[PDB]
């Protein structure tokens, strides 16, 4: 049956790319702060698979962690076409989410999903450290129900 | 008008434009222009879409929040068509494909299909249909593809009488199967032309040109029932439209005929790729078809479009196509192609 | 605090110090979680007589700078000039 | 309580529902309305009106400082009760 | 009506800055649309450079001059130094805004806005 | 002794008054009013073309030595014609001290860069520059520092917006980040504080 | 002799009694072309003087330094440096003479 | 008082001088620092194994907003607006109106989670204890839309998660 092997090959490169997801070292402002607590022993996210990588080309994920102003805007967008695919965006916290308490201010983005799609937001200012490791581990049950062979098979 | 499609604000993407549109295809290459501009005004946007929601990631930026909704969708089923289109003012087609594949074929996408949506929107009460049909679509055609755009433009103006359908040209664009489509023979050496492309004229039409005609479509009152036909402004030779290509592209061009035989069985050979075909003997049929003029057509001079010329777009798609030594090349550096007067 | 004798004496011997000791994982020295009510002491100014608030007003003390020279004898300094600084009895040089 | 239109769209305790033919009532089609359950101006109208011996009564909404704020209501009318305007608990006077 | 001037004396020393920062940036067009790889021409960026030029011709003011003056000058600076990005650049240009007719009716009919 | 009340420092009050009176005996050409205020701060307030010639003195000077810029700063006053008040706050580590000294300008005249005093001074004059639209004069080099390339206005001016004029999006048909005018889906809303009753008598103007 | 004054990039000076003399009768000498009833003058001579009376009076590097209260003997020998330099540059500006110009009416009124 | 980070003077007598060759030659300062991280691999490392299991947290911690009630059920909101004129982000919007007995309570009550900084002003200037940040921190969203809270989320809010925000408030109150 054609269904049965591409449905367990859907489930093997999605086990493969969530168990092994490559955040870009990008950081931004306070929220960056506690991107760097989940690091930290007390939460481990290497652990779970989760390395940070400096170039965007060995890059999996991009955690916009901290304000993004206008003339950064351009600068995301570069190192975010720069992934190689597939590739994710988690919004950490109020001010890549919507601009957050600078929403009002001439020089800031209203929400970093005016630059880059984005698949997960964390709320807070700034989210705990366990906040985005939570963020994290839904965008792995996120891509884990990804059916790309499925529907390539139904095409 | 309902009070909350009332247009409001200056036209941008925090405004109401009071158009809700259902954009079916929204996906590809068309769609992801469509449903740009019209997020750019403000405009409710319904993306019913059949493919992984990975794929529709480019679009949800398009859109102020909550103005671009996703549904899921299935081209035979009609229930899920009703969902995606029974609160909206217009629906646009733009489902099509260049290929056959074993679930769906030329008739399925370019006739069964398009059909339905017309049906159903009609039964549901949607006042604007968009289809988008082809120019050289003719029943009397060698290319399947082209014979079903014919048998499809019938039954969506016999089904949805008020329907405005848009038949353009080759389309060119960043992400498109045409300037694109040509760049990408240099890798099997010289470029095969069937009668050495002498034989044939086409009249290609920029996506933004098309982009924009949709879109005054939909605003102009008089484009209802309607068939208008988006051509690009000037008419070349298949042979020095590929030349030009790869002038801009700064690669070595080796053009040799090849026979309209030899041409067919080289597409079957690349038909038998179960992902996209690279080509097949329908896109070599169409490629090499003449792009018909239709003077008793309204144009894209009738919807306020001025057709943008192929020589102030090209380096925006080609420029990609280029080595490091040619990438800096600027857009006068090559001499226009031959344009039929 | 589970670490076997041998183990124990493993990383005291590494580091060079007793490990043991101080302990950076918390047990059972901090506090516990559910503590009985505060009751909190009130301020100065929770009197029930001598307490009327003009005599008791910062705000209404402010005063506008004074005006030392407008366009309407021995030199001086801003202060006088700051002591020396003492060295560290406790430990002068680390 | 909580009605449906005619279309089967919740009625909000605030009275809101999409009138047929408005295009918003899209952002529920395959998700979902939140509407809470439990209206407070149903649920505060089973408390049990207070009979009370004064002509004035006190109502800190229970809890000690943990109510709203302490005020004192007067009962001199015997044609309605008086309620609390900050919690909405009634008070009568008994003969 | 006595100033401290910030350059030009006058309105004719002001002029002489204002031909020579044209003369920079008509030179630099060819290399902006070289260096970013802009998909418009040297005709196009030019004339762009002219019409920026053409907003402020009425001033008779010199101290309002060098100040456009000097701006100028940061800006090509900012430019030649590829501190600028190819959106940046592009700014000058609003591809993506749609016209916004002038005429009484237009407005009329699309709002409230003079 | 009041718990609630801030003390008063009775001795820095009538030492920096001194050393104020000394600072204008020294520099008549240039200072146009000294004050202390009531919690002991200095403030010398100069015509603009005396900014070397004071900040100097305040450095050199073996009575004074200023030898460290604090800060440096502009304040927006649209009501006077002279509507920019340039803030230079100056440490002196010799005499413990802190001294405030204040210019101003206009949005045409061109006031002296300290530089040549202060290296620190570069960055906050830029920063003027860019947030106040100030020109120094013989800037090593002047150009924005905190807006975005190419930003048009100067947002710290009272005048200026608080949202701006313009906003930034990706656009995806021209491939680049793209700049149009703000729209908000929720304006900023626009509060109305300020109580009808006096509060301080002690400030009151005259009628 | 000291070692090291403490302070990054300030060389110890073999001969300061000798430099302080030097400097402090350059600063008196610039300012004889200051005019008589100039504060800066006045003030100035003032406290150079009582510099000059201390290091005269005082052979000790480390009681001498007691006395003056500026610091490493070596930060005083800047200081008498750093007022030479002032001095020289005060004769330009002649900030003696009156007010150039008052502000305008209401220039440092506030609040407005 | 001050001192001296780094001013001492090495001594020249012939032992310390081959002390000091022995640590140039054999190294031995840097297998001391070889020594240290030895020791940490025989240490019990510091993780803690979410989601199985949580950092500790205080019952004044700041997270998700809800709306609540009094125990008869009615909303302790009375539409005052003092969390609206407080909040630094301006992230509440109200509007209210007579409810149709009479009282006086909100027909608007939206908080948008993206402008808000998670301060808790709002509940310190709630007169009613109305509005609360609950102790739920785990409640990211795939869309930006699900943030926007309006009244019927932050009351549902409140039903869920009552149990545990009257015994959160019950343990700081009196130090508020
Ligand atoms: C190739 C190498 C691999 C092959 C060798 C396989 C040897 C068997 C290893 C079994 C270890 C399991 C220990 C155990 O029972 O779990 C206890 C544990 C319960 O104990 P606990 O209550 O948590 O407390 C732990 C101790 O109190 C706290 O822990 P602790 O730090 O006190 O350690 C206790 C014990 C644990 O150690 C062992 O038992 C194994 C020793 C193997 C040494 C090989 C090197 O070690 C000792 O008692 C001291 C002697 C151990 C030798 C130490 C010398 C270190 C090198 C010298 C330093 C210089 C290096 C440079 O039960 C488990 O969790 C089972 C988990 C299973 C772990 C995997 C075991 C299989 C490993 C792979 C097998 C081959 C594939
Ligand atoms: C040390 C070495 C380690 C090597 C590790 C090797 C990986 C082992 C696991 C393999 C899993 C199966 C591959 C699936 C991944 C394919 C990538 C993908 O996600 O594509 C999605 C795509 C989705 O395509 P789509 O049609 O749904 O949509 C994409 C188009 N748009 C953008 C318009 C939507 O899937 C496919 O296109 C085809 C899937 C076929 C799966 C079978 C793979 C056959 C392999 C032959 C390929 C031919 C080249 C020969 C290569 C060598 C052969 C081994
Ligand atoms: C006697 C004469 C006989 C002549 C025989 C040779 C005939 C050659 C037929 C030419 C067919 C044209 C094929 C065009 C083409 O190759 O492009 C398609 C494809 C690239 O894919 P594309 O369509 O550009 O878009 C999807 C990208 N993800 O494929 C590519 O371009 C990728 C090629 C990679 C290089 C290996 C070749
Ligand atoms: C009978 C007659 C016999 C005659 C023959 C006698 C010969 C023996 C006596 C000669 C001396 C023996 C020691 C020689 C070993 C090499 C010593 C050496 O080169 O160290 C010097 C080097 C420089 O140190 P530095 O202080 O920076 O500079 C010196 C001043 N310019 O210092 C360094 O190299 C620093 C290295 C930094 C990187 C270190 C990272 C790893 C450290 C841990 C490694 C532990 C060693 C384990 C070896 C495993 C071997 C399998
Ligand atoms: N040169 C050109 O591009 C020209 C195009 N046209 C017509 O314009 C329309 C769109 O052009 P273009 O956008 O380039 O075509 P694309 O192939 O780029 O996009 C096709 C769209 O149709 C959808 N689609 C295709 N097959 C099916 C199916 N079986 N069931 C459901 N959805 C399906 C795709 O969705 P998914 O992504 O899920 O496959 C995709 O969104 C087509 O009708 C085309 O014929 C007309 C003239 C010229
Ligand atoms: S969301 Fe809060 S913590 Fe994060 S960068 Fe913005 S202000 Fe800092
Ligand atoms: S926590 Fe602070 S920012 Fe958030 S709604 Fe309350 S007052 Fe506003
Ligand atoms: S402060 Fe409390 S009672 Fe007042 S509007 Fe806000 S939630 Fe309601
Ligand atoms: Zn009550």
């Amino acid at each position: 049956r054609g269904e049965y092997v591409v449905a367990k090959l859907d489930d093997l490169i999605n086990w493969a790319r969530r168990s092994s997801l490559w955040p870009m070292t990008f950081g931004l402002a306070c929220c960056a702060v506690e991107m760097m607590h989940m690091a930290a022993p007390r939460y481990d996210m290497d652990r779970f698979g989760v390395v940070f990588r400096a170039s965007p080309r060995q890059s999996d994920v991009m955690i916009v962690a901290g304000t993004l102003t206008n003339k950064m805007a351009p600068a995301l967008r570069k190192v975010y076409d720069q992934m190689p695919e597939p590739r994710y965006v988690v919004s950490m916290g109020s001010c890549a989410n919507g601009g957050g308490y600078y929403h009002y201010s001439y020089s800031v983005v209203r929400g970093c999903d005016r630059i880059v799609p984005v698949d997960i937001y964390v709320p807070g200012c700034p989210p705990t450290a366990e906040a985005l490791l939570y963020g994290i581990l839904q965008l792995q049950k996120k891509i884990k129900r990804e059916k790309r062979l499925r529907i390539w098979y139904r095409r | 008008l309902h009070h909350a499609v009332i247009p409001h604000g200056k036209g941008g993407r925090s405004s109401v434009s009071g158009i809700v549109a259902t954009v079916f295809g929204a996906t590809g290459f068309l769609g992801r222009y469509v449903v740009n501009h019209l997020g750019r005004m403000g405009s409710q946007v319904i993306v019913p879409h059949r493919c992984e929601p990975y794929d529709t990631m480019h679009l949800r930026p398009m859109g102020d929040l909550g103005q671009i909704i996703f549904m899921d969708w299935n081209g035979r089923d009609k229930d899920s068509i009703r969902r995606a289109v029974e609160h909206s003012s217009v629906v646009i087609n733009l489902v099509g494909r260049e290929w056959e594949t074993q679930n769906f074929d030329f008739e399925d996408v370019f006739v069964k299909i398009p059909q339905a949506i017309a049906q159903v929107s009609k039964e549901a009460g949607v006042e604007k249909f968009i289809h988008i049909s082809h120019l050289n679509a003719d029943i009397k055609s060698s290319s399947k593809y082209l014979r079903s755009k014919a048998v499809g433009e019938k039954e969506v103006r016999e089904t949805f009488p008020e329907a405005t359908i848009i038949k353009p040209a080759e389309i060119f664009g960043r992400e498109d199967r045409f300037l694109n489509y040509f760049a990408n023979i240099r890798w099997f050496g010289g470029v095969p032309l069937i009668s050495l492309g002498k034989k044939t004229v086409k009249q290609p039409v920029y996506i933004v040109d098309v982009t924009k005609g949709i879109i005054n479509a939909i605003k102009d009152p008089d484009a209802r029932g309607k068939t208008f036909a988006f051509v690009g402004p000037s008419r070349y030779l298949l042979f020095d439209l590929v030349q030009y290509v790869f002038a801009v592209a700064h690669r070595p061009f080796l053009p040799y005929p090849l026979p309209h035989f030899a041409y067919r069985w080289i597409g079957r050979l690349f038909e038998i790729s179960p992902f996209e075909p690279w080509t097949t003997r329908d896109k070599v049929e169409r490629i090499h078809t003449t792009d018909k003029i239709l003077p008793h057509l309204p144009g894209l001079e009738d919807l306020g479009v001025e057709a943008t010329p192929l020589e102030l777009k090209a380096i925006e798609v080609l420029r990609r196509h280029r080595t490091y030594r040619w990438l800096s090349s600027e857009i006068e550096d090559v001499q226009p192609a031959k344009t039929i007067p | 605090a589970s670490a076997t004798r041998f183990i124990q004496w493993l990383r005291n011997w590494a580091s060079g110090r007793d490990l043991q000791a101080k302990l950076q994982l918390r047990y059972q020295e901090i506090s516990k979680r559910t503590q009985p009510p505060p009751k909190l002491p009130v301020g100065p100014s929770h009197k029930l007589s001598n307490n009327y608030y003009c005599t008791r007003d910062g705000r209404r003390e402010a005063m506008p700078p004074s005006i030392v020279m407008s366009s309407q004898k021995k030199a001086v300094s801003p202060a006088p000039p700051i002591k020396r600084w003492e060295l560290s009895q406790d430990e002068p040089y680390l | 309580g909580v009605r449906t239109s005619p279309t089967g769209e919740k009625v909000t305790h605030t009275g809101q529902v999409y009138d047929d033919g408005d295009y918003r009532k899209v952002r529920f089609v395959g998700r979902q309305k939140e509407v809470n359950e439990n209206f407070a101006i149903d649920l505060i109208a089973e408390q049990p009106v207070s009979q009370v011996g004064s002509r004035v009564i006190s109502c800190d909404g229970g809890g000690g400082a943990l109510g709203h704020p302490r005020v004192y209501i007067n009962l001199d009318k015997e044609t309605k009760t008086g309620t609390c305007g900050y919690c909405g608990l009634q008070f009568r006077q008994q003969h | 009506t006595s100033v401290k001037p910030i350059f030009s004396r006058d309105m004719n020393e002001a002029k002489r800055r204002v031909r020579e920062l044209y003369r920079a940036w008509y030179r630099e067009v060819p290399n902006t649309v070289h260096l970013f790889q802009l998909d418009i021409s040297v005709k196009q960026g030019r004339d762009k450079v002219r019409e920026m030029f053409k907003k402020n011709a009425h001033i008779t003011d010199p101290r309002v001059v060098d100040l456009l003056v000097i701006k100028g000058k940061m800006e090509l600076e900012e430019t030649i130094k590829v501190w600028k990005q190819r959106t940046h650049v592009m700014r000058f240009f609003h591809e993506t805004e749609a016209p916004r007719p002038k005429d009484f009716l237009s407005k009329f009919y699309v709002g409230h806005d003079p | 002794t009041r718990p609630t009340v801030r003390p008063r420092n009775d001795v820095a009050h009538k030492q920096l008054s001194a050393f104020g009176e000394y600072v204008a005996e020294i520099l008549p050409k240039y200072v146009q009013q000294v004050q202390v205020s009531c919690f002991n701060e200095l403030e010398i307030c100069i015509h603009p073309d005396g900014v070397i010639p004071v900040l100097t003195f305040l450095r050199d000077h073996s009575n004074a030595q200023f030898k460290s810029l604090a800060d440096l700063t502009a304040v927006d006053i649209p009501t006077r014609q002279n509507r920019f008040e340039i803030v230079y706050n100056l440490l002196s580590l010799r005499f413990n001290s802190r001294i405030r000294v204040k210019t101003y300008t206009d949005e045409l005249t061109p006031i002296e860069s300290s530089v040549p005093v202060y290296k620190a001074a570069n960055w906050y004059e830029r920063e003027i520059w860019d947030m106040f639209g100030v020109f120094f004069a013989n800037h090593p080099d002047l150009r924005r520092i905190l807006t975005d390339y190419g930003f048009e206005g100067h947002p710290f001016r009272k005048d200026f917006p608080l949202s701006g004029y313009v906003e930034l999006r990706y656009d995806d048909e021209v491939k680049r980040v793209v700049a149009e005018p703000v729209e908000l889906a929720q304006e900023f809303r626009k509060f109305d504080l300020n109580s009808p009753w006096e509060a301080f008598p002690a400030y009151r103007q005259p009628p | 002799l000291k070692k090291t004054t403490g302070l990054v990039g300030l060389a110890v000076c073999e001969t300061p009694h000798e430099r302080l003399k030097i400097l402090y009768t350059k600063i008196l000498d610039v300012l004889g072309h200051i005019p008589k009833n100039a504060a800066y003058r006045k003030y100035t001579e003032q406290i150079t003087n009582e510099k000059l009376s201390m290091v005269k009076a005082e052979p000790d590097v480390k009681k001498l330094e007691e006395r003056l209260q500026g610091g490493q003997i070596e930060e005083v020998i800047l200081q008498a440096e750093n007022e030479l330099s002032l001095a020289r540059k005060m004769i330009q500006w002649k900030p003696w003479e009156p007010l150039v110009e008052e502000p305008p009416a209401s220039q440092w009124k506030w609040p407005i | 008082t001050y001192k001296y980070v780094n001013l001492r003077e090495p001594s020249m007598d012939m032992k310390s001088v081959t002390d000091r060759a022995a640590q140039t030659l054999l190294w031995t300062e840097l297998i001391r620092g070889l020594g240290m991280t030895l020791s940490y691999l025989f240490r019990e490392p510091a993780t803690i194994n979410y989601p199985f299991e949580k950092g500790p947290l205080s019952p004044r911690f700041r997270g998700e907003h809800a709306l609540r009630r009094y125990p008869s059920g009615e909303e302790r909101c009375i539409a005052c607006k003092l969390c609206e004129a407080v909040c630094p982000a301006q992230a509440i919007t109200i509007e209210a109106e007579p409810r149709a007995d009479g009282s006086r309570r909100t027909t608007r009550y939206d908080i948008d989670m993206t402008k808000c900084i998670y301060c808790g002003f709002c509940q310190e200037a709630c007169p009613v204890d109305a509005i609360v940040e609950g102790p739920n921190f785990e409640f990211s969203t795939e869309t930006h839309e699900e943030l926007l809270y309006n009244k019927e989320k932050l009351l549902n809010n409140g039903d869920k998660w009552e149990a545990e925000i009257a015994a959160n408030i019950q343990a700081d109150y009196l130090y508020r």
